RNA sequence: CAGCCACCCGAGAUUGAGCAAUAACAGGUCUGUGAUGCCCUUAGAUGUCCGGGGCUGCACGCGCGCUACACUGACUGGCUCAGCGUGUGCCUACCCUACGCCGGCAGGCGCGGGUAACCCGUUGAACCCCAUUCGUGAUGGGGAUCGGGGAUUGCAAUUAUUCCCCAUGAACGAGGAAUUCCCAGUAAGUGCGGGUCAUAAGCUUGCGUUGAUUAAGUCCCUGCCCUUUGUACACACCGCCCGU
RNA sequence: AGGAGUGGAGCCUGCGGCUUAAUUUGACUCAACACGGGAAACCUCACCCGGCCCGGACACGGACAGGAUUGACAGAUUGAUAGCUCUUUCUCGAUUCCGUGGGUGGUGGUGCAUGGCCGUUCUUAGUUGGUGGAGCGAUUUGUCUGGUUAAUUCCGAUAACGA
């Protein structure tokens, strides 16, 4: 919450570009171990991630102070319906198969 | 619901009488 | 860049513990038994033991590539540095973790606990185990929780031999009523070689080599044709 | 017979601990844990921000703690002493320490070593001893506060951090009722290191050092166990139960 | 008829008795009371003289280029370079807000719903099947008269034998 729309689209191209990620719950602290130096404020990026994975339509699992994600196709369908980005631009994650 | 397990657990409770009846059904035509 | 040997050993132990918990909480349904991290010059190869391997690799090795990638991006290894395999376990019937998961997934669907516990115990015994005991504690309807225990065979509790003769698994089963915890203990048989059981025998067990039947005449007489 | 006692010999002759049986308890923990089943308050979320009252009072309401009685207690600094252990980037901005400014040494600043049997350190403001001494015990012998010398540098410390000296004289030498722990390297004295941490300890967890009077027994008190016996108890003697 | 060191002679803490911001959660003998590894300014203070930046996958309501965000010493605040002063019409700018709860949860209740860990009964030597004896049966023998052991440890005895 308390999240601007430019940071929204920023976190959304981050989700588009990465897909499969790992993370840790950090909010107040000003430097980050593995998801810092992204030219965007840490707090708004992490709160937008909170919105992404806790809005109520993609499930999570919280343990050992870290996050591992299964990004369902319902979320992909929501993204395609909202931003109108077709899946024909496949993620580059399908290499080294 | 295992009739034998229910009997072994709460034969001595408020539901002991009904649990006994369910056990007798499972074993024979009781 | 460098930390002392005590800190290094402790960090290696923490890495092993967190990796084990991670691939315990991920694929407990896949028959996962345990992890074993092997050192290799400038490498860290990982072996996963599971009763079901087609399901940990999946189609086209999807699950393997995903969880290898997340382990890579998590544990600070350089790009493309972690490679984990998935091999079957030769002792499926007498591994405590595997049998605990088997019970938890026999109970998660909703089933009588006595039938499942007796089936698991019978299967462990028919796997050559020396003895077992299964404890299931939790809610069985009512205002009170009960603990029912199923034993068969012989089992030790005290001393050092329990460290290498008994393997223990404690698991939580989440039902709509609540949580019931299961406890599977298996007393491994004594077997030299094969890694099925401990190499040393029970320290209170003394062995004697057995002679054979000797029914012989009074004096040996050579016989020639 | 199991074994017991003693004695040579012997380094050592019931020798520290750890682990530890089903039934047990409505014992503690939901404030260690997206370990976990929902009846259910509030906006003064039991979130932040060197920020901020207490509790660091003294007619004590209680409990764990901080402490040795004499040529033994401590100084001459006149001979090589102990550890058990700890010590510097995923997080992270916080490590242990070897000369001089010099009042008399930690030390406000320059300086190197050590990710450690390599440096601290053959453990850098320590024995218990002793040509500062007690001639028979309030003196020199062990401290009632409480003041200065430069303070390790922690906004604050006083509403918990931070040295020895002037010898200023405190029932100054086995302790209401009640009692807790303890049998040999017990107890007790004594310092040191880990945890907590900013080198934060009066706490705890360990470690050495000095070093031990009494007892090798009993079932008297408090309990426990292996039996027989009695019971009107079984929520089990905190029981049950009688009487206007 | 033993003792040594005791809680009273030299380094303050725990929780109840116990004026308002002071006696502040969990733990009612052993089995609470430097115990929650809990050394309380403050992030962990709920007894606290005081506040702000506030929450809703939904059930229904107020309706769009403005419906406010920690964010000024000197007229002050109730300690506070906190704009909270009944104050500027500075400032990310559609972020949000009010009435009831499931929610991305609450170190929010309930440990008399639980798991897992512990603690204790209980530091003692105790405990249990199978088959066989006894009893209608609950149950008993095995698991014992003795001697011995730290020991249900062993010798031995023996309707018990094997464990």
């Amino acid at each position: 919450m308390l999240m601007p729309k430019k940071n929204r689209i920023a976190i959304y191209e981050l989700l588009f570009k990465e897909g499969v990620m790992v993370a840790k719950k950090d909010v107040h602290m000003p430097k980050h171990p593995e998801l810092a130096d992204k030219n965007v404020p840490n707090l708004h990026v992490m709160k937008a991630m909170q919105s992404l994975k806790s809005r109520g339509y993609v499930k999570e699992q919280f343990a050992w102070r870290h996050f591992y994600w299964y990004l369902t196709n319902e979320g992909i369908q929501y993204l395609r319906d909202y931003l109108h980005l077709p899946p024909e631009i496949v993620p580059a994650t399908l290499r080294r198969s | 619901t295992d009739p034998i397990d229910d009997f072994q657990v709460n034969w001595n409770t408020k539901h002991g009488s009904g649990v006994t009846r369910e056990l007798m059904r499972e074993l024979n035509g009781g | 860049v460098q930390i002392s040997k005590k800190r290094k050993f402790v960090a290696d132990g923490i890495f092993k513990a967190e990796l084990n918990e991670f691939l315990t909480r991920e694929l407990a349904e896949d028959g996962y038994s345990g992890v074993e991290v092997r050192v290799t010059p400038t490498r860290t190869e990982i072996i996963i033991l599971a009763t079901r391997t087609q399901n940990v690799l999946g189609e086209k090795g999807r699950r393997i590539r995903e969880l290898t990638a997340v382990v890579q991006k998590r544990f600070g290894f350089p790009e493309g540095s972690v490679e984990l395999y998935a091999e079957k376990v030769a002792t499926r019937g007498l591994c405590a973790i595997a049998q605990a998961e088997s019970l938890r997934y026999k109970l998660l669907g909703g089933l009588a606990v006595r039938r499942a516990c007796y089936g698991v115990l019978r299967f462990i015994m028919e796997s050559g185990a020396k003895g077992c005991e299964v404890v299931v504690s939790g809610k069985l309807r009512g205002q009170r929780a009960k603990s029912m225990k199923f034993v068969d065979g012989l089992m030790i509790h005290s001393g050092d031999p329990v460290n290498y003769y008994v393997d223990t698994a404690v698991r939580h089963v989440l039902l709509r009523q609540g949580v019931l915890g299961i406890k599977v203990k298996i007393m491994l048989p004594w077997d030299p070689t094969g890694k099925i059981g401990p190499k040393k025998p029970l320290p209170d067990h003394v062995s004697i080599v057995e002679p054979k039947d000797e029914i012989l005449p009074t004096t040996p007489i050579s016989e020639q044709k």
